[PDB]
């Protein structure tokens, strides 16, 4: 930068999706219990077919 | 069973019958024969001893051990696979799979041509003598007290020399009590219930509780928080 010499950093350039300085909260977290509870019903509906 | 099995001595029934004088040519070679029969009637598992024997199969054969009465599970020694019963009809003969048993004497039929596998077997407690050993439950007792009496004022009936009345009498009080002893041998107890409690709701079912001895019938079934 052209005013600050100790201003640097690498090509790396990202950022978190997160909230308030949290760790993130992505969208497969917040889908992931409903997918979970989904693949034991269906399990459950797997042995009922073959029942 | 909500009680425990406290053993006792044969003669206890004696003691209890020969208060009716009528039953008083009652003998131990009466009882131990009356006796082995309510306990096959009953068919109560808490009553038999729970044993683990192993055996070498020599050809889809292994010999089977003296006092067995029921076998829990069959496994394979080395693996601890439990063996299912075989519905096959040509086992152990060749023209010109998951493992399986049968037993009918002393001689029991796996598929397995060498191998050693364990048995969970049940068998009956035997006294200092080699006779049977009954619980000492009240309710057992009645109820074996109240089947040998049955049994002889049937005889006696039979004979003439008892009233229709009395032996009706006889037969409905041992039917109550038999249901009655039936029943307390038989309801789970609170450690019990915990088991079946722990089997019966499951979000994700269990079903494979026979490759293992059912050591996992019981277990809670933990979902981990998301």
């Amino acid at each position: 930068r052209l005013n600050n010499p100790s201003r640097c950093h690498f090509g790396i350039v990202g950022s978190i999706y997160n909230l308030n300085d949290s760790r993130p909260f992505s969208l497969v977290d917040m889908m992931k219990p409903y997918n979970y509870l989904y693949d034991a019903i269906h399990d459950r509906l797997n042995k009922a077919i073959a029942s | 069973m909500v009680n425990n099995i406290n053993w006792v001595k044969l003669p206890v029934i004696l003691d209890r019958l020969l208060r009716h004088p009528l039953l008083t040519d009652l003998n131990l070679e009466t009882a131990i024969q009356y006796t082995l029969d309510f306990i096959s009637a009953m068919g109560l598992p808490n009553v038999y001893v729970d044993k683990i024997e192993t055996i070498d199969i020599k050809e889809y054969r292994g010999e089977l051990p003296c006092d067995l009465i029921s076998i829990n599970q069959v496994r394979l020694h080395k693996n601890g696979i439990a063996l299912r019963a075989m519905t096959d009809n040509f086992n152990a003969y060749p023209t010109h799979g998951e493992p399986s048993f049968k037993t009918q004497g002393r001689v029991i039929f796996t598929s397995i041509k060498h191998e050693k596998v364990d048995i969970s077997y049940k068998a009956i407690m035997l006294d200092d003598e080699g006779l049977p050993l009954i619980p000492d439950n009240p309710i057992f007792l009645k109820t074996l007290e109240l089947y040998i009496k049955k049994e002889w004022f049937t005889i006696l009936f039979d004979m003439g020399k008892i009233s229709p009345a009395v032996l009706n009498n006889t037969q409905q009080e041992y039917a109550f009590k038999a249901g009655q002893c039936n029943n307390e041998f038989v309801i789970p107890s609170v450690s019990e219930m915990e088991a079946i409690t722990n089997m019966w709701n499951q979000l994700i079912p269990r079903v494979t509780e026979f490759r293992r001895g059912f050591k996992n019938l019981g277990d809670k079934e933990y979902i981990r928080v998301h």
